[PDB]
């Protein structure tokens, strides 16, 4: 059985080795030319392996492990490849001594828990109350991105946006209800909270709509204003809402039909109700949470007491923008969530901006999880090596020798990043192990920093990814 | 430059996973059969990497170091083929690592220099802890390699003849065991406890005619046997019978005057030869070989006599008696040599039931022998039996934190190729290899420094020094030496040049 | 037709690829096997070629001038071989731009005429610095002999050591002629050198200082053994052979046996000196010093037998009195006597002087020295460049690819040493144009260094014969556009 996952491993090893080129921003960019003949350029691991098409079985794996490396850390997505890669490397001794993958297996998980207390004992101490460290962190991180000068007022709207979803025990915070809803004009420097709620549209340009209103109720409605004499239809579906006072409507985007009728648009107008169409299957979901309001498919459906409340409801006035703003939503059973909208000029501009924020906002949720930060560098990877030397030793049985080979396997990462920036590799290693005698974790003077979550992700999905690779002994065709 | 450093790693690891399942005593034996027909079967590794004829120009050079471990030590045949594969084995993966081979190369011999001066501390004295306990462990030196055959029940027997047949062929000033002063000679016939030691050259004769008689007379009270050395045949002048008999008697004359009681010549005789020499109590030998003259004159503290007018009283050969002893059953009948004083020479005599059994007692008698010179050379020993290896690589890894730069991997590589010695007796034991090497480790660490080795044979429990196993400090000395030399000139060539067959 | 030539580089490439590891002293080795079935492995370049026996032309060509090389002058055996092929590659490119052969090989010989010029310029060779023959190689054996017990008195054995090879011919020079005995007792930088030969006092009986040690005409007299009362295989019988000492008037009396009593009363009137108990290495060295014969009897004794040297003297060295011939300049061979308060000692100074000796002899034999270690090499390349604006047009672009050709010699030396050769390149260049340009590599650690400053020197004859020779073998090779192999 064991040509089946020595198959496996080797398939794997030479994934792992090809985006091992691509680790740091001076590695090596690999290309994939698609089927239909697109042909992309870049170095993140997780566009390659979505994009390769794998047909192996269980470099497939991979995908998943670099889907939840960037849902829950939000980095590491090329390092954890290249860990998991160097464990398969490793293992390949392994089965040459005669060891079962299951104390190979059993292994890994025991020193992926005890390399996280090496790590805290190590790690720097901080609190989410000081703003000074939280700051830095955010600005130091965009220096790899257009925005320079812009990235410092974006540093502290991205910590005071997650201080308000971080609490203190609630630890894992979704990502998802943080919507940055990007949109062509204006500019970097104006920049908006906005607390209550954003959408991701404009609001009625015909004649008659009002566009603002004040005191409104906001709720989610999958109905659709449209014809079957006509006036009257639509008059008693005007009717039906302003017995529950809805000034404002919110109409789920579909090619099947209109939203809302010109007809419909001047009995509205006397009425003061604001319409905004075109909303996105997407934001359904995200609307019904925030502003705690339910979808609603049919008019009998629609109640009052599914509906919200909202201070004002304007249409903000910008070039080619026309974002409009929700504050107040007055909801104590959902809590609120952070929407930022994103303005400038090129359409190249808002789109990277909305990914360098994405970044931004999952280094700051690793301390949420677990506070305290790592310099990065090869660091925590070499410092892991040097306790497990010695307690190698300590060890007794088959083990005793899984400790050294994983120590060695763990050298990889800082390896590669003195190949990608072409100083030599072992001497640059050699230098950095010489010093360990006096200095610990000296980077710090460079401001370049690292989330203690990456780190300790990177082991954790590396070690149970390795570890499900070695369970499957067969593979067989079931249809 | 290329292909190279790739080739000549998996070249020499193929050729010394042969003989990594025949180390130690458990070491599984080999069917080698000879070009003329012959199958032969021993654990020797000096054996079988002798009897290897092969293209190959990695594996030569484990043939020519084997030829040179034999005189010097001869243990090390097995050991150090093994521990030398673990050194390329180990440099593979720094060559893949971008490290340059001198640099592996210089990298070995300063991390066997360092292993050396930590053995120096941890070794224990034989002297000192008592004299008879010295020659317990001659007695016990030769049980270890006859413990696997037959010969170990007549054991006893064979550690005797060890013991006082080096103090007279070494002295303690220079304290070296010469392979040409020993002679070994054994035939098929007979059994295993009629082995004798003898203090001088054999020289097997018939005594020519059989009225001269099997044994010298003292001759009237006169010191020792003297005897002839002629490095010239014997025969009448030419450029019938009673001219060649009358010139008989003038050559004759140089024995009686000197007083030699029996001739030794390097041809043969006449008919009419020892006739004259037949009522002159005179016993003629000839069909002597050239090398067989030389223990001759080392042995009797003779001299070599070019021709007939240089015979002198002073060159011939003294030696107690000349008699012949019947030996077991064969139909031989040879003679025994003996001096009754120290000579610079013996002469090993073995004898066994079967003619493998006399070949393996032969190179067996060999390694023995070389294990005494070398605990009489240095009195400083270790214990071996895979506690040595364990020591020398807890040893350099421990320092290989304190070295800092390049040479701190080629510590750690050193280190983890000094573990395949106990790892492969742990293999070769019928044991984990890598659950018996954590224990050797622990049990140095936690508990105490001391030497518990790797069991290949079935003993009571562990820890050897309880049991007095010892091997020599200088021996094994000299095994990491050529392990570490054969290593550089394996990575000092990266050249394969060679030649058609026309 | 050019087609030949380019199968011709690949040729030499091919050679000189297996002998670029070869080169420096801690280069790899090549394992030739030959078709007899005998393997020898061998350092030097020209044994390897020998086994070879390659029947290319342009291959064997490297072979023929590598065996001239070893002959005429012993080093750069290696060297010269692959500056030959590494100049090969250099032309390789130009080939294919349409740039003819003949101007590749005419460029080439143009740069030898200035890099040979520029040789003599970079050699050491002092006038006016008020030295001698001891001076220059006194300095080159301190910092070789530094940094031991003996340095505080470093300055004082420096000259001893020097002037051992000049007493003699300086054009054959042996280490194996000059004998070292130890003295004991004494300061250590007391000791005096003895241009001719020297021992101890072999006299264990009484009635010393009975002859004078200053001779104002004293003749050398070589007698094998008489000089005995009784045999050890008659008064008047050894008298008559004492008295053709007398006729003949030798006050030297020299033997390999020790001396009877007898001769001693004789000689004291005459005062004549005789010496017994000397060694037999002793004796071959007085004959070759004073250039006479020995003679077995006292009665065959001819005229031109005697010599005379300046003074001879007997010193008190060691609380003893010893035997020195002094004042010999037609001597040829000298004797060395070193002091110390212990036998043992001496012996581990007298182990350290041999290696200095070894320095300064090869330096004796040829005068014409060049800084080594990267130094001339890299000079030489760099003059080439700047000289190479009056050589502009296509001339110019021949003689800069030969200037990047030069650098191939320090490149491997640093590759089999373990040292970047990437990175020694450049940091070489900027201190050798920059500041002094004596800074070579230092083949220990790498690091910047000046090889003049660690006295390590390399005779120019070897680089100077392997250039020309590398440039004669490529301008012969260059020149084939056809070759034809006929069978037998």
């Amino acid at each position: 059985p064991q040509e089946v996952r020595k198959a496996n491993i080797i398939a794997a090893r030479s994934v792992a080795d090809a985006i091992r080129t691509s680790l740091g921003p001076k590695g090596m960019d690999k290309m994939i030319k698609t089927s239909r003949g697109e042909i992309i350029i870049s170095n993140d691991g997780h566009t390659i392996l979505k994009q390769m098409a794998i047909l192996h079985p269980v470099a497939r794996m991979l995908v998943e492990v670099s889907a939840a490396q960037d849902s829950e850390a939000g980095d590491g997505t090329t390092s954890v490849v290249i860990l998991t890669g160097a464990l398969l490397g490793a293992a390949e001794r392994l089965l040459n001594k005669g060891i079962h993958p299951t104390i190979i297996a059993d292994s890994f998980q025991s020193a992926a828990k005890r390399s996280v207390d090496i790590l805290l004992e190590m790690c720097h101490k901080v609190s989410l109350s000081d703003r000074e460290q939280l700051v830095r962190a955010a600005s130091t991180s965009l220096s790899s991105k257009i925005v320079s000068q812009y990235s410092s007022f974006l540093a502290p709207l991205a910590v005071d946006s997650v201080l308000k979803i971080s609490d203190e025990n609630s630890k894992n915070v979704d990502l998802n209800d943080i919507r940055l809803v990007k949109k062509v004009g204006g500019t970097i420097d104006d920049t908006e909270m906005i607390d209550g709620v954003v959408l991701t549209q404009t609001a009625i340009k015909s004649a008659g709509g009002p566009t603002r209103k004040e005191k409104a109720k906001i709720g989610l409605i999958q109905f659709q204003i449209s014809p079957p004499e006509e006036r009257a239809y639509l008059l008693n579906i005007c009717k039906k809402i302003k017995k529950a006072k809805c000034n404002v409507l919110l109409i789920q985007k579909s090619i099947l039909r209109d939203a809302v009728n010109d007809l419909a648009l001047h009995f509205l107008s006397k009425l003061n109700i604001m319409v905004v169409k075109d909303i996105e299957r997407e934001e359904i979901e995200f609307l019904s949470k925030g502003l705690g309001c339910k979808p609603i498919a049919d008019i009998e459906l629609f109640t009052e007491d599914r509906l919200g409340s909202a201070d004002l409801v304007e249409e903000i006035d910008s070039d080619g923008s026309k974002i409009v703003r929700v504050t107040g939503i007055r909801n104590n059973n959902a809590r609120p969530t952070v929407s930022v909208v994103i303005r400038g000029a090129n359409n190249m501009i808002i789109d990277e901006t909305e990914r360098s924020l994405h970044d931004a906002l999952c280094v700051i949720r690793c301390l949420v999880k677990e506070r305290g930060l790592i310099a990065g560098g090869g660091a925590p990877e070499i410092e892991i090596s040097r306790r497990l030397s010695k307690e190698a030793r300590s060890m007794e049985g088959v083990q005793a020798f899984i400790w050294q080979e994983f120590a060695s396997a763990l050298e990889v990462i800082p390896t590669t990043l003195a190949e990608n920036a072409g100083l030599n590799s072992i001497k640059v290693v050699t230098e950095l192990r010489s010093k360990h005698e006096n200095g610990e974790l000296n980077t710090y003077e460079e401001h370049i920093l690292q989330p203690v979550l990456v780190s300790t992700s990177a082991i954790t999905l590396a070690s149970e990814c390795v570890k499900s690779i070695l369970r499957i002994d067969d593979i067989a065709f079931s249809r | 430059g290329l292909e190279a450093k790739k080739s000549h790693i998996l070249a020499a690891r193929s050729v010394a996973s042969i003989i990594k399942t025949s180390l130690g005593p458990r070491g599984l034996d080999k069917i080698l059969i000879s070009p003329d027909g012959e199958i032969t079967i021993t654990n020797d590794g000096a054996t079988i990497l002798s009897q290897m004829e092969l293209d190959n120009e990695i594996a030569k050079l484990l043939v020519q170091l084997s030829k040179s471990q034999d005189d010097e030590i001869g243990d090390g045949t097995t050991g150090v083929v093994v521990l030398a594969s673990a050194l390329l084995d180990q440099a593979l993966e720094l060559i893949q690592k971008g490290i340059h081979p001198i640099k592996i190369a210089n990298g070995f011999d300063e991390a066997a220099k360092l292993a050396i001066s930590k053995l120096e501390e941890t070794c224990d004295d034989i002297s000192a802890s008592n004299d008879e306990l010295f020659r317990d462990f001659l007695l016990r030196a030769a049980k270890t390699s006859l413990g696997s055959k037959i010969v170990s029940k007549d054991h006893d027997r064979f550690a005797e003849m060890a013991v006082e047949a080096v103090i007279n062929v070494m002295d303690k000033d220079r304290k070296d065991v010469d392979f040409d002063l020993i002679k070994m000679q054994g035939r098929v016939g007979g059994s295993i406890s009629d082995s004798k030691l003898i203090n001088g050259v054999i020289l097997d004769k018939d005594f020519s005619h059989p009225q001269m008689p099997k044994c010298v007379l003292p001759k009237e009270g006169s010191d020792g046997v003297k005897l002839a050395i002629l490095t010239c045949p014997f025969e009448p002048p030419k450029p019938l019978q009673t001219y060649e008999q009358d010139k008989f008697k003038e050559m004759i004359d140089d024995v009686k005057k000197a007083g030699a009681d029996v001739v030794i010549c390097q041809w043969g005789f006449d008919d009419e030869a020892n006739h004259l020499l037949l009522q002159n109590d005179l016993p003629a030998v000839r069909w002597v070989g050239g090398q067989e003259l030389e223990h001759i004159a080392i042995s009797t503290n003779g001299r070599i006599v070019p021709r007939f007018q240089d015979l002198s009283k002073d060159k011939l050969g003294t030696c107690s008696r000349i008699y012949e002893q019947e030996f077991g059953t064969t139909k031989d009948r040879m003679l025994i040599i003996e001096q009754s004083k120290e000579t610079k020479t013996v002469t090993c005599f073995v004898r066994g039931s079967n003619k493998m059994i006399v070949d393996e007692a032969e190179r067996a008698l060999h390694d023995s022998l070389c294990v005494v010179r070398n605990l009489v050379k240095d009195s400083r020993v270790v214990y071996g039996g895979g506690a040595a290896e364990v020591t020398m690589s807890l040893a350099v890894s421990e320092e290989a934190d304190k070295q800092r730069g390049i040479d701190q991997y080629a510590f750690r590589g050193f280190a983890q190729a000094l573990d395949t010695i106990p790892m492969t007796l742990a293999e070769n034991s019928g044991l984990d290899p890598i659950g018996t090497l954590s224990t050797l480790k622990s049990k140095q660490l936690k508990e105490k420094i001391s030497n518990i080795g790797v069991d290949c044979l079935g003993y009571g429990s562990n820890d050897m020094k309880e049991l007095f196993v010892v091997d020599p400090f200088i021996g094994k000395k000299q095994q990491i030496l050529l392990a570490t030399q054969l290593c550089r000139m394996i990575l000092k060539i990266d050249n394969v040049i060679i030649s058609g067959k026309d | 037709g050019k087609g030949q030539i380019i199968s011709n580089i690949n040729a030499c490439v091919a050679v000189q690829e297996a002998l670029k590891p070869t080169l420096g002293p801690l280069g790899s080795d090549i394992l030739i096997v030959t078709s007899n079935q005998k393997t020898t492995i061998s350092n030097d370049g020209a044994t390897i070629l020998k086994l070879l026996d390659v029947v290319h032309p342009a291959a064997k060509t490297l072979v023929d001038i590598s065996r001239a090389q070893d002959a005429e002058v012993g080093d750069g055996t290696t060297s010269v071989t692959i500056l030959a092929g590494e100049l090969m590659k250099e032309a390789k490119p130009f080939l294919e731009e349409g740039i003819s052969s003949h101007l590749i090989m005419k460029g080439y010989r143009k740069a030898v005429s200035l890099a040979v010029e520029k040789i003599n310029e970079l050699a050491v060779d002092i006038t006016s610095e008020k030295s001698s023959g001891r001076e220059l190689l006194e300095r080159c054996a301190r910092t070789a002999m530094s940094s031991k017990l003996i340095h505080n008195n470093a300055d004082f054995f420096v000259k001893m050591c020097v002037d051992a090879v000049l007493s003699l011919d300086r054009n054959d020079l042996d280490d194996k002629l000059i004998g070292i005995k130890k003295i004991p007792g004494g300061a250590m930088e007391e000791s005096l050198f003895i241009n001719g030969v020297a021992f101890k006092k072999t006299f264990s009986y009484a009635g010393f200082e009975q002859q004078p040690k200053k001779f104002n005409n004293p003749k050398i007299l070589s007698l094998n053994v008489e000089l005995e009362l009784k045999a050890e295989d008659e008064w008047q019988l050894i008298f008559e052979k004492l008295r053709q000492v007398e006729e003949t008037g030798a006050n030297i009396v020299l033997s390999k046996l020790p001396i009877g009593d007898l001769a001693t009363q004789f000689f004291a009137d005459r005062n004549i000196f005789c010496a017994g108990r000397v060694s037999a290495d002793d004796m071959n060295r007085v004959i070759q010093a004073v250039g006479g014969s020995i003679q077995s009897t006292t009665s065959d004794i001819k005229p031109e037998h005697l010599g005379t040297c300046a003074l001879f003297e007997e010193m008190q060295i060691g609380s003893e009195r010893y035997n020195l011939f002094q004042g010999c300049p037609q001597a040829k061979t000298c004797t060395l006597l070193l002091r110390g308060g212990a036998e043992q000692v001496i012996a581990e100074v007298e182990r350290s002087l041999h290696d200095a000796i070894m320095i300064v002899k090869r330096a004796l034999q040829n005068k014409l020295i060049v800084a080594g270690g990267g130094a001339t090499e890299m000079e030489v390349s760099k003059c080439l460049r700047d000289y190479s604006k009056t050589i502009a047009g296509k001339q110019q672009m021949i003689i800069n690819a030969f200037a990047k050709a030069l650098e191939v010699i320090p490149r491997q030396l640093c590759e089999n040493a373990g040292f970047d050769a990437i990175e020694i390149l450049n940091k070489l260049r900027l201190a050798h144009s920059k500041g002094e340009k004596w800074y070579g590599v230092v083949f220990e650690t790498e690091n910047i260094g000046d090889n003049f400053a660690k006295f390590v020197w390399e005779p120019a004859l070897v680089k100077i014969n392997a250039l020309n020779s590398a440039t004669e073998a490529t301008n012969l090779i260059l020149s084939v556009d056809e070759t034809i192999t006929n069978k037998g």
